[PDB]
RNA sequence: CGUUUAUUAAAUGCGUCGGUCUAAGUAUUAUAUUUAAGAUUAUUCUUGUAUAUAGAUUUUUAUUUUAAU
């Protein structure tokens, strides 16, 4: 359930090719029969994304190694400026896109 | 201040380590200017830098 | 699912040596032991 | 009782006991348990066993080849640590259904339905 | 091999300890009925060296 | 002493 | 109201006992004359007891 | 004697009861001796 | 009385502020550093000791980041100097059930142990397991046989750096648990999912052409 | 109690009054660990001295 | 503000009720223990009988 | 309890005079007077007949821990915090195993160290043989070039 | 909130801003009790959008002793039963005895942590590693800086007891350069006396290792 | 035989008795009560609290509490 959009810069462990992923708007559990269970734990684990992937295993299928893994450390976006300005012109073909 | 100080094996005292100096985190106190105690041991000194 | 004859029931002592309801009976722990 | 910690107060209920839905159901139990540890157990994690070596002998050689690496390291490729498996701490035992019941307007009202 | 049964080393040396967990001693566990002896047996003494 | 115990 | 001499006291503390309460004092520790220094592993021998019995 | 007015509170949990969990205003203007500490 | 007030925590750059509190070390509630040093010598002083090549250095602007506590919003620009509350939340909310389930980490054992009563192998030497948390903290590590899988520990002992992502995210609810046993079955015993593996039921003839 | 303990007897006799010099060293404040009497003395020869609690000097001062 | 002890909630609380307790203040009463003061004894109370010493 | 006359001077002419030949002092021979406390006497003025150990070293190995190059830090013992109070308000604390409890630790000067798991100790013993690894090159001279590339790669820019 | 069946995935709101009383403040950053609030003041949703959490510690950060990691005791607003009665209390973390053995001092050591400490224990590669990393005001314990003490003692006497294998390798490899021969052992005596270190003490401690050579095998 | 703010079949108090307690105090003991000493006796019967109890409630009366129209 996120409301709102935020792309992260997920950087594989194996590697290390730093890809985008991306998080769209997932609607809210419906709150005409509501439960609190399924929402104040909605919420409480959208700061937990909203804050780079704070307390959660990332999950997504790298692109250089064709596999889904856990091995994602998420890169806020200026610590990939500073690995992207940072490789060789011919690397940025190699680790990121 | 006796902290990381090789023993000579003459005089059996501290030689004199110019680089101690350097790792050495002057913790200040009332009735002592300011106390030098190396850098691995400054966090136990935590209020006394805060107060 | 041929597994879901769980004894309602386990060995475990059970905790709050007084009184009350809710003792000795299973938990979901363990229908999940006996599965 | 110790089985279940029972003190029993009337008589004609400590016979009645034995065949108890709760005697019998923690007779159940507390042997379910030692079957997993008298032939179980000794067993499960010996299957365990006889699949993995079969894999690093019978399919990683070929697989090592597959990386480019030595087969000593891929071990660490295709086992990166050895989730032994437990009473305790079974991964979920069947796939959850993949075909979910489909949802109805609320009380089997037809032509949708004005509320939740 | 290094065998190892399980339940075998408690982290805590078996007299400071419940099943597991060290146990708790206050001078209210203790009795008087022990430090009795005092009456004809004298305490420890420290004798310093001559 | 301790170089005694590598002999 | 507290009794030194008492044959209780642990001997120690016949001063600092009397703080404390009826039921703390009889536990306080025996610790030292507080100049006591350690047994020490020095060299004086007794007067006569001499070496082969040193030995 | 004296009297803390919160109650001494279990040895485990040794706050229970700050002011503030009654809508209470403490500023140092209004009552003098308020401000809390936990702040 | 405060003889020799100590002077700012990171004062080291000739032509800027030290950066906040908290963030170098110290006590979070203010935004912006200040340090004597440097606010009292004048100005060309500043522009003497400073060449144009350096000032772009350390007027270097970290927008959203902080330089110092990698990983974390500077805290002058959040809306008030304290940590950020979201990343290091307490594992509790204000008013979830404590239902946080039995949690294996993996731990590197250090000898052959080969147990007595399964007799079969707690763990080779230098292989990591999944054990329970309460054999290995006190079972498995006072004594010397095993030591947790983290990064730096493989760094240690010679073995090929592998992130167990050892507790990277605890889970509070048993259901919520079995799907990070199904994430890091995935990617840990990872020769569970293969195309040979899903198929030694059939590496030969379908059973019913065999002989008997 | 120190006569029977020594001496195998009850004492049989009348017991001293005046409490032999050293008894009661550590006690302060007498007074009832005793009759009124004073502390009774150091462990010594020296002539019976009444030690000036502030007690004495005033009937002294009576 | 009682509680103001080393925090050990599960095992005895060493002192607790004892002359030299935490969890009691600093500028307390109860501390008679703290008799050692700097001033001679024999000015807080006379030399002898009559109090001669006693004064300021 | 040896306490009438007739049984301590029964003993100790035996024990501490005769076995031992160890002399008591009168105000000690008043408490020397149990089992208990008949063997510490001995244990004490019998501990403090050992000859202080000698630290007598060599001078052929002595010039070898000089020229060595990893010398030790040796400093740390003083870093140990400090529980110094009233002996019996430091000890009534220790009522029970208060001993390893709470952030103390019973300091016993250490000289071996196990080796098994030991981070701090492997922590090192790479970071050692990531220093006989550089060492390597001032031995051969690959330090001083890679040393004097930089000069070259800093000079012509 | 959508009352489609199978909502996939996008970018942005599909069907516009999301509709409902609780997407309201949702689309605000505000978490979804807000729908419960009867008066919604600007201190309200700045009370409530948890700018800075309304949550303290037990003691002050001075005098703390047990390992409170990142934890306050935070106050939870409930609600009574069948007469809604709203009564707030104090919820505090759960400590546990923590009963490690920190290998540094080879010895178990106990200091109560949260659970959330026993978690980031674990994270962090032992006992003692959490110890050190954690630095000063954020480590806020006490007993955390007397276990570290004994830590950094402790582990600078690893160090130390580690360049003994660095001098006395040094005197093991430099003395064998004249246990060369066994020609005379009135000679290892004085190859002995050289360095000082007896034969006494040599001849059975290299027995003992024979025979050690007899007690594995 | 003491003791009390509108001063006494007020409330104390000894004994007996009921219940509790063998990892803080001595189970002819100390907690927790009801009575009142001394002398005679101390009756009939139970619907609820308590105890015991068996996922709990619901059931259920050796002794105790309260009850007996
Ligand atoms: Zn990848």
């Amino acid at each position: 359930s996120n409301r709102f959009f935020q792309k992260f810069y997920l950087r594989c462990g194996n590697c290390s090719a730093i890809q985008r992923s991306a998080q769209g708007y997932q609607p809210i559990a419906n709150p005409i029969l509501f439960k609190s269970d399924e929402h104040c734990r909605n919420y409480h684990d959208e700061q937990r994304r909203a804050a780079g992937y704070s307390g959660m295993v990332v999950t997504c299928r790298c692109h250089r190694c064709e596999r889904v893994h856990s091995n994602w450390k998420v890169l806020d976006a200026q610590q990939f400026l500073d690995a992207k300005l940072r490789m060789t012109p011919e690397e940025r073909a190699q680790r990121l896109w | 201040v006796h902290a990381n100080r090789y023993v000579d094996h003459d005089t059996y005292e501290e030689k004199y380590d110019p680089h101690w100096e350097h790792n050495a985190h002057l913790v200040p106190d009332q009735q002592f200017y300011n106390i030098p105690v190396p850098k691995e041991y400054k966090d136990a000194y935590w209020w006394r830098d805060l107060q | 699912e041929q597994v879901q004859d769980v004894p309602t029931s386990t060995d475990r002592k059970p905790t709050g040596m007084h009184r009350g309801p809710g003792k000795r009976q299973t938990a979901p722990k363990e229908a999940a032991q006996y599965q | 009782c110790a089985l279940c910690h029972i003190r029993f107060r009337y008589k004609q209920d400590y016979e009645a006991h034995k065949e108890s839905e709760l005697h019998v159901n923690r007779l159940r139990w507390v042997e379910t348990m030692n079957w997993w540890r008298e032939t179980g157990e000794p067993a499960y994690l010996k299957a365990s066993n006889e699949q993995w070596e079969w894999f690093e002998q019978h399919v990683l050689p070929t697989k090592a080849q597959e990386m480019g690496c030595t087969l000593d390291e891929a071990r660490r490729v295709y086992r990166q640590a050895i989730m032994t498996e437990t009473p305790t701490w079974h991964r979920p035992l069947q796939c959850p259904t993949v075909k979910q019941e489909v949802q109805e307007p609320r009380d089997q009202r037809w032509p949708a339905s004005p509320k939740w | 091999v290094i065998s190892y049964k399980a339940g075998d080393y408690h982290l805590v040396p078996k007299k400071f300890t419940v099943g597991k967990r060290i146990a708790v001693r206050s001078y209210l566990d203790r009795n008087r009925t022990e430090l009795s002896d005092r009456t004809f047996m004298p305490q420890k003494n420290w004798f310093r060296p001559y | 002493v301790r170089a005694t115990e590598k002999l | 109201r507290f009794n030194p001499e008492g044959a209780g006291l642990t001997r120690g503390t016949s001063a600092y006992a009397w703080k404390w309460w009826h039921t703390q004092y009889p536990w306080l520790p025996n610790v030292a004359p507080a100049d006591y220094v350690p047994p020490s592993p020095r060299g004086i021998r007794p007067a006569a007891w001499d070496d082969e019995f040193a030995d | 004697a004296a009297t803390p007015g919160v109650g001494i509170a279990p040895e485990t949990t040794p706050v229970k009861y700050v002011p503030e969990m009654l809508n209470i205003q403490n500023a140092k203007w209004w009552n003098g001796r308020g401000k809390p500490v936990y702040r | 009385v405060a003889p020799w007030v100590p002077p700012p925590r990171h004062d080291v750059k000739v032509t800027m502020p030290p950066p906040p509190g908290g963030e170098v070390g110290g006590s979070y509630g203010v935004s912006t550093g200040y340090s004597d040093r440097l606010a009292r010598t004048p100005y060309w002083k500043r522009m003497a000791l400073s060449t144009y090549a350096l000032r772009m250095k350390e007027n270097e602007t970290r927008y959203p980041m902080s330089p110092h506590r990698e990983g974390e919003y500077d805290l002058r620009y959040t809306v008030t100097a304290y940590p950020d509350h979201i990343k290091h939340r307490p594992l509790l909310e204000i008013g979830e059930a404590h239902q946080i389930p039995t949690i294996e980490i993996p731990v590197i054992f250090l000898v052959n142990l080969w147990d007595e009563e399964r007799l079969t192998w707690f763990g080779r030497q230098y292989e990591t397991v999944y054990v329970n948390r309460n054999v290995a903290r006190e079972e498995l590590l006072p004594q010397r046989y095993a030591i947790y899988a983290t990064e730096e520990a493989y760094k240690l002992l010679g073995l090929p750096v592998v992130n167990h992502s050892i507790h990277e995210e605890i889970p509070k609810t048993p259901h919520a648990y079995k799907k990070l046993l199904e994430k890091q079955s995935y990617t840990e015993e990872r020769w569970k999912y293969t195309i040979e593996y899903l198929f030694r039921k059939y590496e030969a003839d379908p059973p019913e052409l065999q002989d008997k | 109690h120190k006569y029977l303990a020594k001496h195998g007897m009850d004492y049989q006799g009348r017991v001293p009054a005046s409490p032999a010099p050293g008894m009661y060293q550590g006690f302060s404040d007498v007074h009832k660990i005793l009759a009124n009497h004073p502390k009774p003395q150091r462990e010594s020869r020296h002539l019976p001295v009444m030690p000036m609690t502030p007690r004495v000097v005033f009937e002294h001062a009576q | 503000v009682f509680h103001n002890a080393p925090s050990v909630y599960p095992f005895t609380k060493p002192f607790h009720d004892t002359p030299y307790d935490q969890d009691r203040g600093r500028f307390d009463k109860t501390k008679n223990i703290l008799r050692e003061n700097k001033w001679p004894a024999w000015m807080d109370h006379g030399a002898d009988g009559t109090g001669f010493g006693i004064g300021l | 309890v040896f306490e009438e006359e007739t049984l301590r001077e029964r003993v100790l002419d035996r024990v501490v005079e005769g076995v031992f030949r160890l002399v008591p002092t009168s105000t000690d021979r008043l408490e020397l007077k149990s089992v208990a406390n008949i063997i510490d006497f001995v244990l004490t003025h019998v501990t403090v007949a050992r000859k202080p150990l000698q630290h007598e070293i060599p001078e052929a190995a002595r010039t070898v821990m000089r020229s060595h190059p990893l010398q030790p830090q040796l400093g740390f013992v003083h870093a140990l915090p400090t529980d110094n109070r009233d002996a019996v308000v430091q000890e009534w604390e220790r009522m029970h195993h208060l001993d390893w409890q709470f952030g103390k630790a019973v300091y016993e000067p250490r000289s071996a160290e196990n080796e098994r798991g030991n981070l701090t100790w492997l922590r090192e013993v790479r970071h050692h043989e990531a220093r006989e690894a550089f060492q390597a090159d001032v031995d051969s001279g690959e330090a001083r070039r890679r040393h004097m590339a930089k000069i070259k790669a800093a000079a012509q820019v | 909130f959508s009352t489609f069946a199978l909502n996939p995935e996008t970018s942005r709101a599909p069907h516009g801003p999301p509709r409902g009383l609780i997407n309201r403040y949702i689309s605000m950053g505000l978490p979804p009790w807000a729908a419960w609030c009867n008066r919604v003041n600007r201190h309200a949703l700045y009370r409530m959008s948890d700018v800075s959490p309304r949550s303290f510690l037990p003691k002050a950060p001075h005098e703390m002793d047990v390992i409170w990691m990142n934890e306050r005791v935070r106050e939870r607003v409930r609600t009574s039963r069948q007469v809604q009665h709203v009564y707030r209390q104090l919820k505090y973390p759960f400590v546990k005895t923590g009963i490690h053995y920190s290998d540094t001092l080879d010895h178990w050591v106990q200091v109560p942590m949260v659970e959330a400490a026993m978690f980031e224990i674990e994270k962090d590669g032992g006992f003692d590693n959490f110890i050190l990393k954690r630095s000063g005001p954020e480590l806020r314990s006490t007993y955390g800086e007397r276990i570290r003490r004994h830590l950094l003692v402790r582990q600078k006497e690893t160090q130390k007891n580690f360049v003994l294998d660095q001098q006395a390798k040094a005197l093991a490899e430099v003395t064998q350069a004249e246990l060369m021969k066994a020609t005379s052992e009135e000679e290892l005596d004085a190859v002995l006396a050289k360095y000082g270190m007896d034969a006494e003490e040599f001849k059975r401690l290299m027995a003992k290792r024979v025979m050690e050579q007899r007690k594995s095998v």
